[PDB]
Order: structure tokens, then C-alpha cells, then sequence
RNA sequence: CCUCGAUGUCGGCUCAUCGCAUCCUGGGGCUGUAGUCGGUCCCAAGGGUUGGGCUGUUCGCCCAUUAAAGCGGUACGCGAGCUGGGUUCAGAACGUCGUGAGACAGUUCGGUCCCUAUCCGUCGCGGGCGCAGGAAAUUUGAGAGGAGCUGUCCUUAGUACGAGAGGACCGGGAUGGACGCACCGCUGGUGUACCAGUUGUUCUGCCAAGGGCAUCGCUGGGUAGCUAUGUGCGGACGGGAUAAGUGCUGAAAGCAUCUAAGCAUGAAGCCCCCCUCAAGAUGAGAUUUCCCAUUCCGCAAGGAAGUAAGAUCCCUGAAAGAUGAUCAGGUUGAUAGGUCUGAGGUGGAAGUGUGGCGACACAUGGAGCUGACAGAUACUAAUCGAUCGAGGACUUAACC
RNA sequence: AAAUUCCUUGUCGGGUAAGUUCCGACCCGCACGAAAGGCGCAACGAUCUGGGCACUGUCUCAACGAGAGACUCGGUGAAA
């Protein structure tokens, strides 16, 4: 199955989709355990869309990834630097494009934090 | 929904026997100096599996 | 009584001979390794048991490795005994194969049952609930405990609590298929347990 | 278990079936013994499902015959049908034509598209 | 499956239109009547002329229904709706003829007369 | 006589449990029993004992079934389980009584059913310890529970019997009804990270292509899973001891007599045979395999302290699951996610081209897309570690 | 036989497979009756009562899915 994060659809994927753009944009992000894990099989859905490079996969990638800023004076946005930079960095690999590594629990929840990371 | 009786505080503490928490599953840090839940980033050190995490 | 023991692969659907169709589970089972012999003179009754699949060397420990090494082909996964046959023809570390059985016998079919949870009353014991309207707020719910005067509920009132897990026994399939080569069983009906579970085969007690 | 499901009833599947779509007419000759006979009977129809994989495929087809509607559903690989002839093509979209049991006498257009 | 409670087409031109099923025959209390058994009905709507009135109760045996049957072979029969030849008090109906397609599965029981008189089966 | 410092009434729903003074089924006596039919009585409580109309109704009357539509107890069972229709508050009205305020086991329309479960109880799941070592498996079964019901047709045969009508006992064969257990291959249902169409507005600078919100916007299908109305199977053939009954031999009491002595037969009933749970069955069972007898002290009553066999802590998960647990795995590895190959499901993607004024249609092309489905692949994550864990009394038979 | 009728489910008829409620008719009116008004009456009513066409999980008979509680963890922490 999928895990349902405690909210609904809609706000699944709005969460799911500014998570997977941030972490294209940032390219190391701290979520709890879950949203990491469930963060991780979209994360890798999207680099292998980017990977063809065709444009009927740039428009499905531009379906799902927000349309956020990710360089300065580049004026890259997010979907210009998964397919330029992540296909180009990640031609030789297939599979496995993301690392989790677990951190301390949070103070205020007690709940397990994570690192998203891209190798 | 009424308790008839009060717990006496031999029942009390018998149900509250199992109401303790363990310690966590703790391992020392090859890196060392200081000391680690398993599966985890150690705090001190940053370091899981050898090498620095930044 | 002969009998073997294997894993469920799942249901298909067979024509016989005719334009008649049969609902038909597929069970693979491997060649059963005889482990030991249990004999009256020192257990006081009569079986044998019987072994499948293999385990690695890191999944099996020592006294599974002695025990299998008595007579040795490899450590076994699934062992179990089972009574009531002939034993001059059974010997230990000897195979026995889905060939001893043939494509028209009745069989009991033995395995442990799919799991459901804890899951409550209406689901679990098949009785019923009180309206959804006309202001009953009772529904989807157990019932009433039994009379006042006994001072307490009876003994095996059926409650909520959970469903499945339990060895089940279903009599009287019938082997529609069988097939040396790949190993397989081809009875028709349905058996219990969920995907590759253990079932053992056995001869039924008509 | 998929390759061996297909090995198990790789030998009995039949093979000389048409390639037909849902939503295409169709004639299919069901054999049927009514007095110890071997006869064939004639059932021309619009399929309306196709469903299934393997052995497990089954087709309907729909008849209005004589102001009422009858649906036969058969199992696609049998041997109790002898041949199977398709004398129009359809051009639909969808694929499950569920809304001819509601449209009846000719708002029921089937397109022939010629292929 | 047809319930105690289920208006029915009638069939035959035996001057009924519409019938109201009481109860069910087989055991002490039965649920369903799938295709071929009889139903104790009444005549809810008839026609004008014929050898039946609106309004008794007749024993009548279902020909086609909404939900079909599953023959032996695994093929199975699902017509468009549900209708009832009605008979009286022995195997024959009391129509001069049928209207409609009817089932084989009422060729299974002694149902000759009827089967005959159907203009196609299926 | 207990209860008025509160013991909630009738009926219905949900759940049943018992008695037998038996409604059916089983086994029989007697008959004013020509044969299924019947009536009464005896043994028998194992199982079963239907839907509707009217009424607040139990109770009745009626229609249509059934093999049968039992009578009762459990606070006229069950309201810290539900409903509130009538009763038994305040409003109003009719008949009647009263001079009146008002009153009717006379009627009629409307009328707040509170509670977070402490202890027993019951249904499920765990931790601890025990069983003169520490484990891994496999079981014997004391003892529990569950199941336990029946019809229709054909043949035996229109045969026995009965001028006729009618119509068998016993015995075989097929099949159904209601319950029960299991499982999605089929029929379907659902299937809120699957696919497609489409309305309104708004956003990605515009076209084309998409996103947000409108119950998942609506509509048409639907993978895994769960599921019944769907499919498979069940209660069978049997064994022992009996109940009522039928007896054999046989005196008491030269006869007779089922009787005291002996000997048989005989029920859906009892105990097994069927299925499940079951060594805490402290009466702690048995079999097979592995580690086996090491360090310090008071020197020995015995302590403590590293270990072997083995599990565990932690991590990847599901065929399991409220959490524990069980099960699949932990780098000599396929446990999960990815990638690739597929099955199924939607159904003919985007972009270009051609036809047309255009909405649109064709070709590229069974295309594109695809969540839980099954194979391959060491690409990422199951890393490094730590913890718990044996050294064994008196007597007999018999050996170092 | 009524918001009034205990005998009472008065009797006959319509409706229904079946109708103690409903409607129509008779009148033995326990105990209607003429401004405590009698008998009618179009429109009107979140009134009361009986029936029918559509429609449906109200039901036969339950099944799945979503959210908030419930359940596990971290914080704070009552009551009868």
C-alpha cells in the first residue's frame, strides 16, 4: 500500500509535490521518517522522467513539479535544472538516486526525523 | 462508568508494574567520544557509516 | 493414507474434457524428504515426518542441521508429521513425489486459514445488526449479554476479538491434474490460506 | 507464478480465434445437445465486454431478439464454441459498451469504420 | 433473483400484464428463486380481455430474468428483464403461446410444452 | 416479608440459554390399523421450528408456504445494549358527571430515554516465572469446544393390499432447502496517489498542452485488496454400550412365565469414529538433534563473571497486525523501494502531416499512461556494534 | 359506531393475496344536535389519517472506500 501521512488526497499531493520541487531546488532536505519515505519513490519516479528528455515526459514532469526558482541570476527554474543537470549528472546510474538517514527525534513531537539526500 | 470501590495502592502499583520505558538500543560511535542510538546519525560526530554528513 | 505437503501458487481455471470448466487451486509441492520414522516402541504411536524447502546455511541453525543430518539430503523449512500409514514402505531419507498420487482421488485438504484482524462481531460471527434508521442508534454491535439472574454472562458468549490464523481442514477435493515434471497438484475446489502458505495433502477419510 | 500459470495453460488456450474488439458485431456457433444431438446453434451479436487474461478471458455478446435484449456471456477459450466469425467492425471508444442495455432500436448506431 | 414482492412481465397471451410474487416455493422459507422454478403471484394488472381478472392468485413459473443463470459449461444467460409464464395446477401453461425468448434451463425440467411453444430459446 | 437517601413498566429489535408436560424428524406398543394416510400411549430435548396484511400490541383472525410453523422459565430474560408506538407530567378537544375548580382501567392530536467501565464476568493478545542444565524443532493426549436438520423425484412396482378409487414397508440412485466453513478462477460490488471524457472560474506571459477549487466537481470503466448475492466443500458409510419395545431358555409356583441365574436384539439419543483448541494436565508428558562440565573466592553451604548451542536490542518489510506478537530478511543478499521486461485496466497520448471555412476526422500507433500484481537486476536502505544466555541433591537394578 | 359507540374488530360493500386503521351505506345515538352553535364548503396548513405513481441500503443481507475520534509514540493533564 501507500502511507496516507494523516491528510487528505488533495493535500497529499500538494504536500508531495512541494516536496519532491524543494528537494530538487535544495538538493538535501529534513522531513520526518514517512514523508521521507514516501517522498523517496516519487523523487526517483520524477529523475526517471527526466532522464528521457522527450517532451511528451517534459510535460508530464511539468504537470507535476511547482514552478519554483532554482538558481539565481540563471533564471533556471526547477524543471530546466532536474532535466538539464540531474539527467546529465545521472546518465550512467539506474535506480537508487536517493539516500535516507535518520536523525535524533524531534523535541517538540518525539517524532523521527530524516535526511533526503541525492546520490 | 462509576468506580464502586477505590484502588487500594497495592493495586495501583501492580497495574502500574508495567509502566516503565527501556532504555533505547544504544551503541558507542566509531568515531567515538561519545555514544549513539543504532541506525542513526550520531549527533557529535555527523558521521553514519564513516565520513562527515553535511 | 499417503500425503504430501507444499505451498499454494494460486487458482486457475480448467475445461475437462468437455466444455465444463473447473475452478482449480495449483499447489506446487517439491519432493517431500522423509526426516524420521516415529514408531510405537519408543513413542507409542505411528507417523512419520515429512520435509520441504530448503533453507540457507545462515537461516538454519545446528540442531535443525543434525536433526536433517540423521539422513541427509539439505535442511528443511516446513516439517511436519503425519499418522496412520503403513511403515515398511516408508524409510528414512526416502523421497516421496506428487507421482504417488493420480488424477482421481479424494483428498482433505489441510492449511492455516488467511488473517483478518481484530475485527468485530457482525464481521467475525455472521449475526446480525439492529436498523440503520427509525432512531436506532444499536447497530453493527454485539447483542445483549443473556439473562440477569445468573449474575454473570455465560461462558463462550461470541464477542469481538480476532478472525483467521487458525488451521482449517477442507474435505473431500478432488485431484484434477497432476504433473510430474513441474511438480504441481491441481485439485479442484478452493483451499484455505493466503499466497504461498503452507498446505498439507492428505488421502481423505471417506 | 505469472510464467508458470502461462506454462500450465499454455497447452489448452486455444489459437484460432479472430482478433476482435468490444463493441464490434459478431457471430458466434455454440454447439448444444438437445436430444443426444450434436447441432450448432447461431448467436449474432454486438460484443459488449471483453474481460480477462488467459483461460480467465471472458466476452459477452447482445442480441435483441424478438423485443428483448439477451446477453450471453461465454469464456473466450472454449471448445464448446466451434467458430467464431466477425461480419462488421465498430468504431467505438469506449471499451466496455455498458450503455446498449439503455439505448434499444437503432439510437444503438453502431459506426462501421471498414477495417 | 426474484423476491417475495417483484412485479414480473407475463409472457403468454393469458390476459395477464403485470404479477406480484407472494412466495417463493421450495423450502420452509427461501430467499430466492433464480430461473425455472414456480412462484405463487397474483395479478396485479391485466388485460382487458382474457380468461384471467386482476386480482388472483395464480402459480406461475419464471421464464427470464434480470440476473440470468450459469450453466454447467461456465457460459452464462442474463437477459434485459424479468418475466413469468403463468401455468395452472400441472406442468402446462395455460397460454395459447408465448411471447419472447425463453431459457434453455426450462428445458433441464419437464417443461415441453412450454420450450415448444417458445418462439426462440437461447 | 426485602426495596419509596429510587429495584425503570407493555410490545418490538440484537443475543441467546435451559426444562420436557414433544410441533417435526428417530425408535415402538394398541386400534373400531384394508397401504402413505390416521387417533391414543411409551422412550426420546440431538438438531430444526417461515414470510406477510390489520392493531401500540403480546393475543388473535386472515393469505400463501412448511416436514413442523411447540408450550414455558431466566426481574411476565435482556432499556449503565437500542427504539418509544400505547401507557403514567405540563397543551388542546369530544361524550359524560359536577352549581363550580375539575374528574373518567372512555377516546383523540402533540410530548428532552443521562453516564469517559474501577472490580468480578466474557471475547482476543502480550510480558514474567515455573517444569533438580541451557536451547532448536516434532508430537502423545487427560480434558474442552464445534458439528450434529430435512424435503422432492426416479427405480424397486401400479407390486403387496384392495371388484375399483387409491397405494405401500424395507432397499438403491440423483438432486434441492436452510445453516456452517473456506477462497476470488468465474458472475458482480467497492476500489478518494489507475485511465479517459467534460462544465464553470483561476493560474503556468500568449496558442497548443497542463495544474488548483467546485462531495473524488460530475460522468464512463477499473489493478491489488476486502467482499456475496459468486465458487468449492460439509453434516456420510460405520463401531461399542443402552432407553422404550421384541425376545430365547427357565424354576420359584411339576403348568405357564422376557426372570430371580444365564443369553440376545433394539433409537436423530450416550461414548468413539469427523474438525478445531489443548502440558500452567504444577499429575508441568514423550521422541530427535546441539553445547556440555571453564575462570576467582569462605578452601568446600554457595556466590560472581566472561562464554558455547541459541535467541534478542536495532533496521528493511508483510502472506501478519490496535500496540506488543507471528512470519519473510539483515551485505556469500532478493526483505522493501527504484530501473528494465511483462500480465491486467483504460482505451488510440503529445508533436508533426493531410482533408475541411470551422467545430472536427484520419496517419504516425492495440499508441501513451499505469497504486498496491510476478520475474530479473547489488543501483539506494536493512551499517558498525552491544545485551541476555548452561556447569547440576538421597535410595535401588547395573556398570567406570 | 363520529375527535363522541363500552357490547365492538356492530353489519353489508369498495380497496388488499390477506385490511382491529380508511372510505361508502343502515341506525339499539350506553352518552350527537342547532350561536359550549348544526350541517356543508372553493382556496389555504412544517396539522392528523388512508391509498398510488416515481424513487431509493428503510429492508431482504450486508460489502467496500474517505475523513474526525478510538489504537502507538512525544507534551500538558481533569472529573463524577
Amino acid at each position: 500500500s501507500y502511507r496516507k501521512l494523516g491528510r487528505t488526497s488533495a493535500q497529499r499531493k500538494a504536500m508531495l509535490r512541494d516536496l519532491t520541487t524543494d528537494l530538487i531546488i535544495n538538493e538535501r532536505i529534513e522531513t520526518t521518517e514517512t514523508r521521507a519515505k514516501e517522498l523517496r519513490s516519487v523523487v526517483e519516479k520524477m529523475i526517471t522522467l527526466g532522464k528521457r528528455g522527450d517532451l511528451h515526459a517534459r510535460r508530464q514532469a511539468a504537470a507535476y513539479i511547482r514552478n519554483e526558482v532554482a538558481n539565481e541570476e540563471n533564471n533556471q527554474d526547477a524543471l530546466q535544472k532536474l532535466f538539464s543537470d540531474i539527467a546529465t549528472r545521472y546518465e550512467e546510474r539506474q535506480g537508487g538516486y536517493t539516500r535516507i538517514m535518520k536523525l535524533g527525534p524531534r523535541r517538540g513531537d518525539g517524532a523521527p526525523m530524516a535526511i533526503i539526500e541525492l546520490v | 462508568a462509576v468506580p464502586f470501590r477505590r484502588t487500594s495502592k497495592m493495586k495501583k502499583r501492580l497495574r502500574r508494574t508495567h509502566f516503565k520505558l527501556n532504555v533505547p538500543g544504544m551503541t558507542e560511535c566509531p568515531s567515538c567520544g561519545e555514544m549513539k542510538l543504532s541506525h542513526r546519525v550520531c549527533k557529535a560526530c555527523g558521521s553514519y557509516n564513516g565520513k562527515d554528513i553535511n | 493414507t499417503k500425503g504430501i505437503l507444499g505451498r499454494k501458487i494460486g487458482m486457475t481455471q480448467v475445461f475437462a474434457e468437455n466444455g465444463d470448466l473447473i475452478p482449480v487451486t495449483v499447489i506446487e509441492a517439491a519432493p517431500n524428504v522423509v526426516l524420521q520414522k516415529k514408531t510405537a516402541e519408543n513413542d507409542g504411536y505411528e507417523a512419520i515426518q515429512l520435509g520441504f524447502d530448503d533453507k540457507r546455511e545462515k537461516l538454519s541453525n545446528k540442531p535443525e542441521k543434525g536433526h536433517v543430518a540423521k539422513a541427509e539430503t539439505a535442511p528443511k523449512r516446513f516439517v511436519k508429521e503425519l499418522r496412520g500409514v503403513e511403515m515398511d514402505a516408508y524409510e528414512v531419507g526416502q523421497e516421496v513425489k506428487v507421482e504417488i498420487f493420480s488424477a482421481g482421488e479424494i483428498v482433505d485438504v489441510t492449511g492455516v486459514s488467511k488473517g483478518k484482524g481484530f475485527q468485530g462481531a457482525i464481521k467475525r460471527h455472521g449475526q446480525s445488526r439492529g436498523p440503520m434508521s427509525h432512531g436506532s442508534r444499536y447497530h453493527r454491535r454485539p447483542g445483549s449479554m443473556g439473562p440477569v439472574d445468573p449474575n454473570r454472562v455465560f461462558k463462550g458468549k461470541l464477542l469481538p476479538g480476532r478472525m483467521g490464523g487458525e488451521q482449517i481442514t477442507v474435505q473431500n477435493l478432488e485431484i484434477v491434474k497432476v504433473d510430474a515434471e513441474r511438480n504441481l497438484l491441481l485439485i479442484k475446489g478452493n483451499v484455505p490460506g493466503a499466497k504461498k502458505s503452507l498446505i498439507t495433502v492428505k488421502s481423505a477419510v471417506k | 507464478m505469472q510464467k508458470l500459470i502461462e506454462d500450465i495453460t499454455k497447452e489448452q488456450l486455444r489459437t484460432d480465434l479472430p482478433a476482435f474488439r468490444p463493441g464490434d458485431t459478431l457471430r458466434v456457433h455454440v454447439k448444444v445437445v438437445e436430444g443426444n444431438r450434436e447441432r450448432i446453434q447461431i448467436f449474432e451479436g454486438v460484443v459488449i465486454k471483453r474481460r480477462g487474461g488467459g483461460i480467465s478471458e471472458t466476452f459477452t455478446v447482445r442480441k435483441i431478439s424478438y423485443g428483448v435484449g439477451v446477453e450471453r456471456t461465454f469464456p473466450v477459450h472454449t471448445p464448446k464454441i466451434a467458430k467464431i466469425e466477425v461480419v462488421r467492425y465498430g468504431k467505438v471508444r469506449r471499451a466496455k459498451l455498458y450503455y446498449l442495455r439503455e439505448l434499444r432500436g437503432k439510437a444503438a448506431r453502431i459506426k462501421e469504420i471498414r477495417r | 433473483m426474484i423476491q417475495q414482492e417483484t412485479r414480473l412481465k407475463v409472457a403468454d397471451n393469458s390476459g395477464a400484464r403485470e404479477v406480484l410474487t407472494i412466495k417463493v416455493l421450495g423450502g420452509s422459507g427461501r430467499k430466492t428463486a433464480n430461473i425455472g422454478d414456480v412462484i405463487v403471484c397474483t395479478v396485479k394488472q391485466a388485460t382487458p380481455g382474457g380468461v384471467v381478472k386482476k386480482g388472483e392468485v395464480v402459480k406461475a413459473v419464471i421464464v427470464r430474468t434480470k440476473s440470468g443463470a450459469r450453466r454447467s459449461d461456465g457460459s452464462y444467460i442474463s437477459f434485459d428483464e424479468n418475466a413469468c409464464v403463468i401455468i395452472r395446477d400441472d406442468k402446462s401453461p395455460r397460454g395459447t403461446r408465448i411471447f419472447g425468448p425463453v431459457a434453455r434451463e426450462l428445458r433441464e425440467n419437464n417443461f415441453m410444452k412450454i420450450v415448444s411453444l417458445a418462439p426462440e430459446v437461447i
